[PDB]
C-alpha cells in the first residue's frame, strides 16, 4: 500500500505500463542520471 | 527543440520513478504471496496434527 | 581547423575510455568470482566436516 | 601503461565505472556532433601568398 501511494503520488499505473522500463532499480537510477545530464546540457546550451 | 526533448526526458524520468515504485509494489506482493503460502503450509500441518 | 582538431582529440579520448572501462569491469567480475568461490568452498567444507 | 595509469587515476576518484566513462563519451559526442567539423589549409595558403 505504501509503495502504491508513492507511485500514485505522480502519474497513474495506466501510463506506467505504457512505457518500457527496467525492473532493476540500478538501471532506473542510471537512466534518471542520464536524464539529469541531458537536463543540464539543455539548460546550458539553450541558456 | 532541445528544450522540448528534455521536457520529454524529464517526464520519462518521472515515469522511471513511478515504474520503480510499482516494481517495488510487485516485489512486496510477491513476498506477501510467499508468506501466504507459508501460512497455508503451517495451517495444513495444524490440520494434520 | 580548430573544430576538426577538437573532433580528433575527443575521438581519441572516447576511444581510450571505451578501451579502459573493461578494467573495472573485469575487476568486478573477479570479485563476483573470487568472493563467491571462497565463501562457498568454506560452505562445502562445513558440510564435509558434518 | 597509459590506460593502467588512467585506471589508477579514475579508481582513486572512483571514476572508473561504466557511468562516468559513458558520461564522458556522451559529453564528447554531444560536443563533436553538434559542432560539425585540406580546403581550409590550402585556401589559407593561397590567401597568404
Amino acid at each position: 500500500q505504501r509503495q502504491i501511494q508513492n507511485a500514485c503520488a505522480f502519474c497513474s499505473k495506466e501510463r506506467i505500463e505504457n512505457v518500457d522500463l527496467p525492473d532493476t532499480q540500478e538501471e532506473i537510477k542510471r537512466e534518471l542520471d542520464k536524464v539529469s545530464r541531458m537536463i543540464q546540457k539543455a539548460e546550458k546550451s539553450l541558456g | 527543440r532541445e528544450l522540448n526533448q528534455t521536457s520529454d526526458l524529464n517526464e520519462r524520468k518521472m515515469l522511471l520513478q513511478a515504474k520503480s515504485l510499482w516494481i517495488d509494489v510487485a516485489h512486496n506482493t510477491d513476498a506477501c504471496k510467499n508468506l501466504e503460502n507459508e501460512i497455508s503450509g503451517i495451517q495444513q500441518k495444524v490440520d494434520e496434527v | 581547423v580548430e573544430s576538426l582538431r577538437d573532433f580528433q582529440n575527443k575521438k581519441g579520448e572516447i576511444e581510450l575510455h571505451s578501451q579502459l572501462l573493461p578494467y573495472v569491469k573485469v575487476k568486478d567480475h573477479k570479485e563476483k568470482l573470487n568472493i563467491y568461490k571462497e565463501e562457498y568452498e568454506r560452505a562445502k567444507a562445513n558440510l564435509r566436516a558434518i | 601503461e597509459k590506460l593502467n595509469k588512467v585506471a589508477e587515476k579514475y579508481e582513486e576518484e572512483g571514476n572508473f565505472n561504466l557511468s562516468f566513462v559513458q558520461d564522458v563519451l556522451d559529453k564528447l559526442e554531444s560536443e563533436i556532433a553538434m559542432v560539425n567539423h585540406e580546403s581550409a589549409v590550402t585556401i589559407l595558403d593561397q590567401v597568404t601568398a
